[PDB]
């Protein structure tokens, strides 16, 4: 933007740079259409054009090679989903000139034969390639919508907020009483529709008129406003049917111990406690590594189906190092010791959601990752660990304390090239 | 802040 950005290019051109395919990111624009692309397709590139072959696809980046070049000398990388690239036949339909690049002019007086020879029975870009890209490029939200958003100052409560900015499906949410707020993706589990808090039984901070509106929607009927962000705009991993129609999938009871990603420190998985069971599978969790203080205040809401909660012992079995409970010791800490101390009970494996999606991520893969500690930053990152469904992502050239445990389907992770597509500043390794 | 502007 106004300040510049990091470019992947110096890294792109080495045979050790492995990038997560766009296919890995269900929220990424062009995710579906992308696996129709192939590492051999021909394409029209460059007021005049030429055909080139895609030799290599890394994230959104494609290695182009012009026709009639003996060597890789003039191979060039493009952002496939936003370069001046078209499917073979584009020029002919529009009357645009196909002129050989200066370096190879001499090869022929006339070029139709050569090209026809190269283009016959050759693949190009999927049917409606760029339309599909542009459709997914749009936000479900629009500027000026009010929603209920986790209060960054009091994580045990949501606070009325407003969509103020949108850059590539990432929203800025400004709180009602404030010029403070945060960035988060459209799909993130910490933003909610108006009425959510009083539906679920979660704590709410909002204006008087709004507090009255929600109360007068639960004693009687929901009054919907023109600027309400409503349920249809939000991603949910379940439906309300499951709770009111079929027998409730509810299983956690208050007091059950478990393990959870620390919402205040994504590099940490800790013992936690179910502190209040809300409606529709939502529950208030307390991370036990905190100083005994969170009395209502620092409790956090995870839905029972969240891929950030795990049975006790999860770290142990998976060779993840656990953050021990407050007053305990990493060399010493044992669940069986902790439970006998606290006289508490641990939630059984059967209570947790255990589906391992076919995510395709693997150790060493490069990707772009939002910094949840500062979500205006999207940064160069690597898949440091893949534990079934769960990823440890490391920010290249930062320490390990900045690492983030994220779900493989997190909306905070993006294919290399996302930033330039969406037009967002990209942070490279620090120097 | 912990991350300085870059
Ligand atoms: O996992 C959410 C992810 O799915 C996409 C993929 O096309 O869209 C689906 O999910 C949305 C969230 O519930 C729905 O609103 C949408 O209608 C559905 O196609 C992405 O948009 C989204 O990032
Ligand atoms: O702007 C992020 C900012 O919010 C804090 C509040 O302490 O954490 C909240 O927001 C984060 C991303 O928006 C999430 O990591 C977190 O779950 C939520 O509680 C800060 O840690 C961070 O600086």
């Amino acid at each position: 933007g106004a300040m510049g950005s990091y470019d992947w290019l110096p890294r792109l051109s080495k045979e050790n740079f492995n990038a997560a395919p766009v296919t890995c990111f269900p929220h990424a624009p062009g995710c579906e259409v992308w696996d129709n692309l192939g590492v051999g397709m021909k394409v029209e590139v460059e007021t005049s054009f030429w055909v080139a072959t895609i030799l290599e696809i890394k994230g959104y980046k494609a290695l182009m090679s012009y026709e009639g070049f003996d060597t890789d000398s003039h191979d060039f990388w493009v952002n496939l989903c936003n370069a001046e690239v078209h499917s073979v036949g584009w020029c002919a339909t529009r009357g645009k000139p196909l002129i050989p690049p200066r370096t190879i002019e001499h090869k022929y007086k006339d070029w139709k034969d050569f090209l026809v020879g190269r283009l016959s029975g050759a693949r190009t870009l999927p049917s409606n390639f760029y339309n599909k890209i542009n459709d997914s490029l749009q936000s479900r939200f629009r500027l000026g919508l009010n929603l209920e958003c986790v209060d960054k100052d009091r994580i045990s409560q949501v606070r009325l907020a407003t969509v103020t900015k949108i850059v590539g499906d990432r929203l800025f949410l400004r709180y009602f009483d404030s010029d403070d707020g945060f960035w988060c993706h459209e799909d993130s589990p910490i933003i909610h529709p108006v009425g959510w808090a009083t539906t679920v039984g979660h704590n709410l901070a909002a204006p008087q008129d709004y507090l009255e509106r929600m109360l007068a929607g639960r004693e009687a009927m929901i009054e919907v406003h023109e600027d309400d962000a409503t349920i249809e705009l939000f991603k949910m991993n379940f439906t309300f049917d499951e709770y009111y129609s079929d027998g409730k999938t509810n299983s956690f009871v208050e007091g059950m111990k478990l393990e959870a990603v620390d919402p205040l420190n994504l590099s940490s998985i800790c013992p936690a406690t179910v502190m209040a069971v809300l409606k529709f599978g939502y529950m208030m969790i307390r991370i036990d590594s905190y100083q005994p203080d969170a009395s209502g205040s620092d409790w956090f809401c995870y839905h029972e189906k969240s891929p950030c909660i795990f049975p006790a012992g999860f770290c142990s079995v998976n060779n993840i190092s656990v953050t021990p409970p407050n007053g305990y010791d990493s060399r010493t800490f044992t669940w069986e010791g902790y439970l006998s101390d606290t006289g508490a009970v641990a939630a059984g494996q059967h209570l947790f959601h255990d589906i391992i999606p076919d995510h395709g991520f693997e150790v060493g893969m490069s990707l772009e990752c939002a910094d949840l500690m500062d979500p205006r930053l999207v940064c160069v990152a690597t898949v440091a660990r893949v534990v079934g469904r769960l990823l440890k992502v490391h920010f290249d050239g930062w320490t390990d304390e900045y690492d983030q445990w994220l779900d493989c389907e997190s909306a905070d992770i993006y294919p290399v090239g996302w930033c330039v597509l969406v037009n967002h500043k990209l942070e490279g390794p620090p120097r | 802040h912990r991350k300085v502007l870059r």
